[PDB]
């Protein structure tokens, strides 16, 4: 009934610290360890200290020392935190091949001390970067050592993807192209964000005009909270991990689930106003849309005080509103995922106290457009062959970029034949 | 992560001397190596710049050299003059004196082995080498001298590193000899094949900005090297203080470069003003303004291939990409087609002290082809009466040597003209 | 005018056995239509070329197919150069030099069968010639001459003035040759002198580019001078297929790098850019005026049938087919 956790890459630490201080503060955890007067993130040592699941491996020593050298340093063991010498220089070459194979093996060590410490794993949760090197290169091989050792384990990714406008390297397309085999293949689950949908939500719901990182860190630990940490306690029905490889993925290769939660207002929500939020393509977290697509399977999962048997009235109300085109292959595709406990605001966050709250996943054909965007924006540099001396001097042969390439086709074309079948 | 910086010639040893002042105010080191600030942040990267000593005090990893004592003497003798431990001063007597192929191959070759040493023991004190920095001049005989001939065998035992210079160019507006034009032909020659990055200064813009917008009436030469000072403080400022997007030298060196030959940019300081308004977007018009270039070229003529920007202050990203977003949109006709974005964004968490918000511009546009075009007509020219060669043929410098500098130069003036339009 | 891009294929090697890696990749000798797909023969891609190789083929009958009929065409004064290149392991260097040590019959490589086979050429005319050869290793973009006794000097490479596409290189020892016992005693310390390291790919995998050209002058008067470069480039190299630990891997980065800076050559001539960049590397340098300028220049191309390394095998075929756009200047 426990999992550990993994945060790759400078966007796992500072997205984590959102998430454990929440986790910490969730269950009434002091920022010491203290508990003042369950255990599935935590093992307790007899001292009245708990401990956090977690796994912090970072290339560039620069923004661990946020979290050792300033607050939370005593929530942590140093044994649970790497960290390497020198970053990857957002080269997926460099992260995978040239660095990462000197630091990979320190970090599986510290895995199997924690897998011992667990009984029944239930899996872990990835952090990294699809745009950056780090997320890219030192995830890539370390997914590939998880599935050797650990099968039968579910695998949960959470890839903040890049805009297809707004970005912040250059390089970033190319990092996506190389990730896309390593994910597919070895990952059963992976869940692609993006911040400029972020953006849109922070300065229309919350009318906010100077949203930073922490800002949008806070909201994506909301996600997770609900898709695990609300799932250790007992509700009217509760939900497991290990159905939506079933549940959520009716086919192999068909794993990229879109993630929406927008109970956001600033200090009426009545229930069913809320579960219509959850479809409206204006906070969907990624720039597509569900009308150019359809949807194949949805589940979701309730916070706090509902009630499920007036809620099938609202559920009854999206098949009634019937113009989004739902699929022929799924009927009655529909996991309501059921929690007493409700959600919390941490003080100093930009989200209200609400009573209820809802999140979302669902596989659709939307995320294969995302694709569609970054598709055109690999290419043209590869025409030109520029930037492309760098991941040759790591030793990562082009080679690697015509076979990646052809994935990206293949799997669009998997969301895309789906559709057609009637 | 370390990084080891050098200075060479009489202009390049007089551009550090602001610039170490300047790293030496921004953690609050007091001259005599005691430190005093009151920021913890400021101890929590010092291994980047400096090395431990006893009695907790701290040394300057630095190594200057040159070919005249004077010149260096000064510097010991006014403030700051003890801060450098004197066995890394390494120089010689009778200078080059604006003799590339004195200070290349015949003279300061003796001395160039003996720097080498003090290079080599060094690194090995240090943790790990990240970068090599060198100040220089490109037209000043010395430096680009011993310089160019220094990065050859600093390159060839470092093959990993990074091969960062920030060289002044030789401006066509003032200089004091006809006859400095030959050597840049002859500093390049050695730069693009065994340099990884280059940065571009001229001495017209140096003159140019503090005229513009600090409205002085006597620009003193002291106070040009305090704009080129911070310039560079914005590249190693994603290595000493913790950030949201800490882009490491070579990070940045692979967002800009994208090809291993051209790696010329141009640097520039956007929130210098007169004494009378500060936004953040304030920062970024500033930015795209061909009044920060320190270039004698205009941006506009050419186009840009990549932009890297580095920001001080308290930003949000957001405020930064939408007011970034525009650049793209406003200017389509200035990017290139086949890059998406042109934008490298790095925030670093703290800005210097008393602002409260700065940017920090590095650009490589083709309009460097232009900077380039100026040095290579002037040495066409001389070169076809071939005048003054006998003060550098003598030293044993073959004429084949510059038929090569001239074509390969145009090469790399050749190469952004297709990549312009 | 058009440049000669003909093809071979290497059977499976031993680790192409131990991995139980099944054949791909076909080739039609006569047809020169090399078909080659994935490992289910569903789809499969057509490239045409002046001629094939199947596995079976020996040394000598590739030398007797493209290689002997560029021999008789030096003699009229005009350049010639020809290379291997692709992937580790693929056969490059056996195929253009040759595994072990008169006439054209034996599994002997192209070099030495060049030099059986251009000097009864030469006698049968009785002409005066001075024929000498230069044995020069790229490594780490540093040039060192095998045939020469010292190399101590700095070499470097000079453009000229009358010949726009040629170079200049001091310190190349040319010897000159009267018989094939003088040269034979060199050229075998010529491969002693060449740096090779062990791979798991190949054990004998070639760590540098060994470019070996040939130039005699003719005199009967209009004096020419015959040129010939017998280019033996280094492979494409996986880092991590290959496997090592270092020293070697600084060896792999100028290696690999190179080869990068080979295909944008093609990439530029075929699209006609204004210029195209030869000077980012030393070795793009060497063969500039081979590349589009007054040069009839050929290519033996060499790629593993197997199915795993499909997408090297793909991929390098690509260049090699777009080759045949680009012209020259006869
Ligand atoms: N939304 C959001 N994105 C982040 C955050 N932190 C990092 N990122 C993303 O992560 C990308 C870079 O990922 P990383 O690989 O972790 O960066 P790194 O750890 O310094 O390693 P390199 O990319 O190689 O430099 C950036 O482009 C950001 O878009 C964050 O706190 N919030
Ligand atoms: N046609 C062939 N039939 C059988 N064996 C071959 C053939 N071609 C090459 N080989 C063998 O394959 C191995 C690879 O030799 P080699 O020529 O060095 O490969 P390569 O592609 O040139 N890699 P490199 O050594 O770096 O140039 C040697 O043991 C050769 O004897
Ligand atoms: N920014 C700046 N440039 C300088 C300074 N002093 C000299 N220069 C420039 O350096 C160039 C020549 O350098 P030079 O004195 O010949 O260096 P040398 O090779 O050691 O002799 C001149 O064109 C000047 O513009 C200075 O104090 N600041
Ligand atoms: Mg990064």
């Amino acid at each position: 009934r426990e999992c550990i956790s993994i945060h790759v890459g400078q966007a796992g630490v500072q997205i984590g610290n959102a998430c454990w201080e929440l986790y910490c503060l969730e269950h009434g955890i002091q920022p010491d360890g203290q508990m003042p007067s369950f255990n599935t993130f935590f093992s307790e040592t007899g001292a009245g200290k708990h401990v956090p699941r977690a796994v912090f491996v970072d290339l560039e020593p620069t923004v661990i020392d946020e979290v050792r050298t300033g607050t939370y340093r005593q929530l942590f063991h140093p044994e649970q935190l790497i960290t390497g010498k020198e970053d990857a220089a957002n080269n997926y070459a460099r992260g995978h091949y040239t660095i990462g194979k000197e630091i990979i093996d320190l970090v599986l060590d510290r895995i199997r001390k924690l897998a011992d410490q667990c009984t029944g794993l239930q899996g872990f949760s990835v952090f990294h970067s699809f745009g950056g090197g780090t997320g890219s290169g030192f995830t890539s091989l370390l997914m590939e050592r998880l599935s050797v050792d650990y099968g039968k384990k579910s695998k949960l990714e959470f890839s903040i993807y890049p805009a297809p406008q707004v970005s912040t390297a250059v390089v970033e397309p190319y990092n996506s192209i190389l990730t896309t085999h390593t994910t597919l293949e070895h990952s059963d689950c992976a869940f692609m964000v993006d911040n400029e949908a972020i953006y849109d939500i922070c300065r229309r719901n919350l009318d906010i005009e100077r949203p930073t990182y922490t800002n949008l860190n806070r909201l994506i630990g909301q996600i997770v909270s609900s898709i695990t940490a609300s799932l250790r306690f007992d509700g009217a029905l509760n939900v497991d991990l290990t159905e939506f490889q079933t549940n959520l993925v009716p086919y192999p290769r068909a794993h990229f689930p879109l993630a929406t939660y927008a109970p956001v207002i600033s200090a009426q929500l009545s229930v069913a106003e809320i579960t219509n939020a959850c479809f409206e393509p204006a906070n969907q977290m990624v720039k597509c849309d569900p009308r150019h697509g359809k949807y194949m399977a949805c589940c979701l999962l309730y916070r706090g005080d509902v009630v499920p048997k007036d809620v099938n009235a609202a559920i009854a109300t999206i098949k009634t509103k019937r113009t989004i085109q739902f699929v022929d292959w799924c009927p009655t595709g529909f996991k309501v995922g059921i929690n007493y406990e409700p959600p919390t605001v941490v003080p100093g966050g930009d989200l209200a106290k609400v009573q209820r709250a809802v999140c979302m996943l669902s596989n659709t054909t939307a995320i294969a457009e995302a694709w569609a965007r970054l598709d055109h924006k690999f290419d043209l540099m590869y025409a030109k062959r520029a930037f492309v001396h760098w991941y040759v001097g790591e030793g990562m042969e082009e080679g690697e970029f015509s076979e990646a390439r052809e994935d990206m086709a293949a799997l669009e074309k998997d969301y895309e034949e789906v559709g057609v079948d009637s | 992560r370390e990084i080891v910086h050098i200075q060479a010639g009489q202009c390049g040893n007089q551009i550090g001397a602001k610039f170490w002042e300047v790293i030496s105010d921004e953690h609050g080191i007091d001259p005599t190596g005691s430190y005093h600030g009151d920021s913890d942040l400021q101890l929590e990267r010092i291994n980047v710049y400096y090395n431990e000593a006893a009695g907790n005090k701290y040394v300057p990893r630095a190594i200057l050299v040159d070919l005249e004592p004077g010149t260096m003497d000064s510097v010991r003798s006014g403030p700051f003059g003890q801060i450098f431990r004197p066995d890394n001063f390494v120089f010689g007597q009778s200078g080059a004196g604006n003799n590339w192929a004195k200070g290349h191959y015949t003279e300061g070759a003796e001395l160039v082995d003996s720097v080498l040493d003090v290079v080599r023991k060094e690194s090995e004190s240090c943790d790990c080498l990240q970068g090599f920095q060198l100040t220089h001049s490109l037209g000043g005989g010395t430096g680009s001298g011993m310089g160019t001939l220094l990065i050859s065998k600093i390159r060839e035992e470092y093959p990993d590193r990074i091969m960062n210079t920030f060289s002044v160019v030789p401006s066509p507006k003032v200089s004091d000899t006809v006859v400095e034009p030959y050597n840049a032909t002859l500093s390049v020659h050695q730069l693009v094949e065994n340099t990884d990055e280059t940065y571009c200064i001229d001495n017209e813009a140096l003159y140019d900005i503090c005229f513009r917008t600090l409205k002085l009436t006597t620009p003193t030469y002291g106070d040009l090297n305090h704009l080129v000072s911070a310039t560079m403080s914005g590249v190693t400022t994603c290595l000493r203080f913790p950030g949201q997007l800490n882009a490491d030298l070579r990070k940045l060196a692979v967002n800009m470069v994208p090809f291993p030959r051209l790696h010329f940019f141009m640097p520039g300081f956007a929130p210098l003003t007169s004494r009378g308004a500060l936004t953040v977007p304030e920062l970024t018009q500033q930015m795209f303004d061909a009044k920060n270039m320190m270039a004698a070229c205009d941006p506009r003529h050419g186009r840009y291939l990549t932009v890297a920007a580095v920001f001080r202050g308290r930003m949000s990203m957001k405020e930064v990409d939408e007011q970034m977003l525009n650049v793209q949109n406003k200017n389509s006709s200035y990017f290139v087609e086949w890059i998406p974005n042109n934008v490298k964004t790095a925030v670093c968490d703290i800005p210097p002290r008393g602002l409260k918000m700065s940017a920090t511009f590095i650009g490589n546009s083709t309009a460097i082809q232009e900077l380039f075009k100026r040095i290579s007509e002037q040495f066409t020219a001389m070169f076809r009466r071939k005048a003054f060669l006998h003060w550098y043929t003598g030293e044993g410098m073959d004429e084949m040597e510059f038929t090569e500098a001239e074509s390969n130069m145009n090469d790399l003036v050749s190469e952004y003209q297709q990549y312009q339009d | 005018q058009n440049i000669q891009v003909y093809v071979r294929v290497r059977p499976l090697n031993s680790r192409e056995r131990c991995i139980r890696s099944a054949e791909v990749v076909d080739v039609v000798g006569p047809r020169e239509v090399v078909t080659r797909h994935t490992l289910d023969s569903k789809l499969t891609k057509k490239f045409t070329f002046d001629r094939s190789f199947g596995p079976e083929s020996k040394q000598c009958d590739v030398y007797s197919v493209v290689v002997s009929p560029l021999i008789e065409e030096v003699l009229n004064g005009y350049n010639c150069t020809v290379f291997a290149y692709g992937q580790t392991g693929t056969g490059k260097t056996h195929t253009m030099v040759g595994n072990e040590t008169w006439e054209d019959d034996s599994d002997i490589g192209i070099i030495p069968r060049a030099l059986s086979h251009l000097f009864d050429e030469l006698r049968m005319m009785e002409v005066e010639y001075t024929m000498r050869i230069s044995y020069l290793e790229l490594y780490n973009e540093e040039l060192c001459d095998l045939l020469s006794t010292d190399d101590t000097t700095k070499i470097r490479i000079f453009d000229d003035s009358t010949k726009k596409g040629s170079v200049i290189i001091q310190g190349l020892e040319e010897i000159p040759v009267h018989s094939k016992d003088d040269v034979y005693k060199l050229l075998e310390k010529g491969k002693e002198r060449r740096k090779t390291a062990t791979t798991l790919m190949n054990a004998q995998s070639s760590r540098s580019h060994t470019v070996f050209s040939i130039v005699v002058h003719i005199r009967e008067d209009m004096l020419k001078i015959g040129k010939l470069n017998l280019v033996d480039l280094a492979g494409s190299e996986n880092v991590s297929k290959a496997g090592n630990e270092g020293i070697r891997v600084r060896e792999t980065v100028n290696i690999n790098q190179s080869l990068l800076t080979l295909g944008r050559v093609i990439t530029a001539l075929v699209d006609r850019a204004p210029h195209v960049p030869y000077r980012e590397s030393k070795l793009t340098r060497l063969l500039q005026e081979s590349l589009g300028g007054r040069t009839k220049t050929s290519i033996i191309a060499t790629i593993s049938p197997g199915h795993k390394d499909i997408e090297e095998t793909l991929s390098t075929l690509e260049y090699a087919h777009r080759a045949k756009n680009i012209q020259n200047k006869p």
